[PDB]
């Protein structure tokens, strides 16, 4: 067989009687989950894969793409001189999962090695009916409610040598992050557990040293639209942005309580799907709470440090298609023979 | 055709921030990372970071943390550098430049997906000139030459204390080009240029040939004309 | 980060030889990674190889690119005008310090000539004094300031030409600048050159005040 590119479908266990808007769209663009799920190890087979260049990302985003428009209404649109305004409904908003699944003639490969980076071969694999089931959350520099490393700490780049390279980091344990909008209305904030924080990034150091046996420091984004500069997402409907500065504001070298986020919640946004800006009505009364599991991370790291005993990584995102990598980096698709 | 066109000279003062715009054109702008580069006026090339002009994340030289920002106006397909706090030291050329492009034409295209590194596509450079000196037109004194080398004789004139460059210098307008040499303008640490012109003439000649360096300096509307005699 | 290292910084060579310019990186590489440029008077780089090997728009077969692990070369078969330039290796953000094509002559020793200060800028309160080393080769040069025999440091400042086109030589001044008061202080002023073509320092001097 060969690898392959091809329209895949979803399958979901959305609800019809259910408002929330992925429900909605899970309704007519997928299919009820697999009742028969059956995974097929393929003995003696090595198969490459290439998180950074698949083809089930590039189609995941067109979907999650037309999931948005099609859910989160804008009261205005500002793509270019243009101005186009609609109605603007404050709508239930919570991501369940999607599953995607090889048409006829087709297959999906599943990477078993549990160690896998990502990139080149693998010794271990499967095949598969369907993906595992996927929340398509967006967010940016704190992956949340995803999957989790099973032994540890995994550190995924096309080349970590090349400092224009998005560095995607996967957890073991997840960490609780719980932000509320309590009843100035935009103003909000995030709980981060300091010792499970602490406890991360020192997981995180360790791998990192594998690839630089330096100093290691964490630093807060210097630089870009707000969306990338802080940890943004969306609960209840409306879109939090989180000061992160202080979860990136350590230095690891070798030897010799709660963390507060002041959050906000914005009306004008700037568009992941296409460039652009989008104004959203003003926030809804009551009180907002999301808890949600950190996953993963999102990293840069400093480029040009000549001659230093040490290396500088920041949170980094904002091209969604890495959320969706950081997921399907085990699979691909081939046309069988 | 590619191309990255970039804004004019400039001249600040130390303490200032100055911007410098990069426009480009003949590719789709937000799908290719920017990177700048400093060239200080004779001597090597110094990368000083990279912006993402989809949703303009940067990643900034160490060396240059703190002095520069990196921005886009994407609808204006324009990228833009500002340097803050001028001192000395800032003064150089500077270029934007992007490595070749990747996407192949696909969906879905980000900067980071290419290698960027295979810099390609350069801006024309602007130079930025840090001074406290307003426009000043120069001095102009002999060099004056008995003093043989190589069976010759040596005079010119010292040009001294203008801003800002350029300064034209010619020998008995323009009639005497054989064996002139005008060295090229530095800055000195009070802010202004200054330069030497000579020429080697024949021993034999002095007080029978006149020689006239004529000054000109645009940008203060001066002209100056010294006859450059030995002092008796 | 990896370092780039070029060497000879400066290559002398003659129109229709054989060229070989040299990149060292601090790590081994992928040959994928390296990348050569060309510039020309401070003028923006253009593109000469990319992929250690493979040659950019417009570059003739001449310029061949080779080299593996931290070695790397490119090679100019047979040197023509235009290939004179600047050239620079880049792996990653990494810049070599570049080397030079230089023409290649026989050794010119330089004239030296000192002049003292005008009386006109001596009004002014300040004095320069201009040494000049007129057309010689090779580049290198050691000019040093005496002031009654007292060596000078760090109030001289040094400009030379670019390689004269019908000779191939150099010229440079050095400016010594004093204050007026520090000038009429001292009587004896020289500059004292060396140089490859010199077989002993030259040095040229004046009495302030004197014919
Ligand atoms: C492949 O991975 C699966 C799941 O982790 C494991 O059960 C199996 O033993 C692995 N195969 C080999 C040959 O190790
Ligand atoms: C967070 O992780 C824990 C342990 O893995 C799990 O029980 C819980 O369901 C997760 N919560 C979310 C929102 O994913
Ligand atoms: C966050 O909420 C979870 C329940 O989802 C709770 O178990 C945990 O203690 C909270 N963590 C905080 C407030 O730091
Ligand atoms: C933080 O997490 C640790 C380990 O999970 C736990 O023992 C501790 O009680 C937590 N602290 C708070 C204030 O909840
Ligand atoms: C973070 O956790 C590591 C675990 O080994 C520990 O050594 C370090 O002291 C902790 N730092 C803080 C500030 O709690
Ligand atoms: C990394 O550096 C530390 C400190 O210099 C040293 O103890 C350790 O052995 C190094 N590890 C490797 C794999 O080079
Ligand atoms: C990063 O930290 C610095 C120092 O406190 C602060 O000035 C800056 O605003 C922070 N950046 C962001 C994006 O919050
Ligand atoms: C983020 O928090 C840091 C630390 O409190 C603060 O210095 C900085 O101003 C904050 N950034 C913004 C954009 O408010
Ligand atoms: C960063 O952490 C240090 C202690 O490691 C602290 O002194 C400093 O105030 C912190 N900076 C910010 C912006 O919170
Ligand atoms: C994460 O999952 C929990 C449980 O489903 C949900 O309440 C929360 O809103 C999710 N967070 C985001 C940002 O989707
Ligand atoms: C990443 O780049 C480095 C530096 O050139 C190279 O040595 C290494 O082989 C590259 N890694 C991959 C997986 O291509």
């Amino acid at each position: 067989w060969k690898e392959a590119e091809t329209t895949l479908f979803c399958a979901s266990d959305a609800k019809a009687y259910e408002t929330e808007k992925h429900n909605v769209w899970a309704t007519h663009a997928c299919v009820p989950t697999d009742p028969n799920p059956q995974e097929i190890h393929l003995e003696n087979v090595t198969e490459e894969f290439n998180m950074w260049k698949n083809n089930m990302v590039e189609q995941m985003h067109t979907d999650i793409i037309s999931l948005w428009d099609q859910s989160l209404k804008p009261c205005v649109k500002l793509t270019g001189g243009s101005a186009i305004t609609q109605a603007c409904p404050k709508v239930t908003f919570e991501p369940i999962p999607i599953h995607y699944c090889a048409p006829a003639g087709f297959a999906i490969l599943k990477c078993k090695d549990e160690e896998f980076n990502g990139i080149g071969p693998c010794k271990n694999v499967s095949t598969v009916q369907c993906t595992h089931g996927i929340k398509p959350v967006v967010s940016t520099q704190l992956l949340l409610n995803g999957s989790l490393a099973e032994k540890e700490v995994k550190i995924r780049c096309e080349n970590i040598t090349n400092n224009a390279k998005t560095i995607i980091v996967q957890l073991v344990n997840p960490v609780k992050i719980n932000c509320t909008r309590p009843n100035d209305i935009r103003q909000a904030h995030c709980n981060v557990n300091r010792t499970e924080w602490n406890n991360t990034l020192h997981q995180v150091v360790e791998q990192l040293r594998k690839h630089f046996n330096k100093t290691i420091n964490f630093a807060n984004s210097t630089g870009g639209d707000l969306e990338i500069t802080t940890h943004s997402f969306n609960c209840g409907g409306e879109f939090f942005y989180c000061n992160t500065t202080n979860l990136f504001n350590s230095t690891w070298n070798h030897t010799a309580d709660t963390i507060i986020l002041p959050c906000r919640i914005k009306q004008i946004i700037n568009m992941w799907q296409r460039v652009g800006q989008a104004m959203y009505a003003p926030p809804i009364r009551g009180v907002i709470r999301c808890e949600s599991n950190i996953t993963g991370l999102i990293l840069t790291r400093d480029g040009g440090n000549t001659n230093s005993t040490r290396e500088t990584f920041r949170p980094g995102g904002g091209d969604m298609r890495d959320n969706w990598r950081s997921e399907l980096y085990k699979y691909k698709v081939v046309k069988i023979e | 055709q590619v191309q990255l066109v970039q804004s004019g000279t400039q001249m600040k003062e130390p303490g200032a921030s100055v911007t410098i715009s990069c426009v480009t054109s003949g590719y789709e702008f937000v799908e290719i990372l920017i990177n700048w580069v400093r060239q200080v006026p004779g001597r090597g090339l110094e990368w000083m970071g990279w912006m993402n002009p989809r949703g303009g994340g940067v990643n900034y030289a160490r060396q240059f943390q703190g002095k520069v920002t990196m921005t886009r106006d994407v609808y204006r397909d324009t990228a833009y550098l500002t340097l803050s706090g001028l001192t000395s030291g800032d003064t150089a050329k500077y270029f934007c430049v992007r490595g070749r492009s990747c996407c192949g034409g696909r969906r879905h295209c980000n900067g980071a997906d290419c290698f960027n590194w295979d810099f390609q596509h350069w801006g024309q450079g602007t130079l930025v000139i840090v001074s406290p000196a307003s426009t000043k037109g120069p001095s102009v004194f002999p060099l004056a030459p008995k003093s043989t080398s190589g069976g010759t004789a040596a005079l010119g004139c010292l040009v001294k204390d203008y801003f800002p460059e350029p300064v034209t210098v010619s020998w008995n307008s323009g009639a005497l080009t054989s064996g002139v040499h005008t060295f090229p303008a530095v800055l000195q640490s009070s802010g202004l240029y200054s330069l030497s012109s000579v020429v080697t003439v024949p021993s034999s000649s002095l007080g029978t040939q006149t020689y006239i360096c004529n000054v000109n300096h645009k940008p203060s509307n001066t002209k100056v004309d010294k006859k450059v005699e030995p002092k008796s | 980060y990896i370092g780039v290292t070029q060497s000879p910084a400066i290559l002398s060579v003659s129109l229709g030889e054989r060229v070989t310019l040299s990149c060292k990186t601090s790590q081994a590489i992928t040959p994928r990674h390296l990348v050569w440029h060309r510039q020309k008077g401070g003028q923006a780089p253009s593109l000469v190889m990319t992929g250690t090997s493979e040659r950019a728009s417009g570059i003739p077969d001449r310029f061949i690119g080779s080299g593996s692990g931290t070695d790397f070369t490119l090679t100019i078969t047979r040197l023509e005008a235009e290939d004179f330039a600047v050239y620079y290796c880049q792996c990653l953000e990494a810049f070599g310090q570049g080397t030079k094509l230089e023409i290649k002559r026989t050794v010119a020793a330089p004239s030296v000539f000192i002049f003292p200060p005008s009386d006109e800028q001596l009004k002014s309160g300040t004095a320069s004094v201009v040494c000049l080393l007129n057309n010689f080769y090779p580049r290198e040069a050691k000019v040093q300031w005496k002031v009654d025999n007292a060596l000078q440091s760090g109030n001289s400042q040094e400009s030379v030409t670019e390689q004269d086109s019908k000779d191939s030589t150099y010229s440079l001044s050095s400016t010594l600048t004093l204050s007026k008061a520090d000038y009429e202080k001292h009587k004896v002023y020289a500059c004292e050159v060396t140089h490859q073509g010199l077989s002993s320092p030259v040095t040229k001097s004046f009495n302030r005040g004197e014919c």
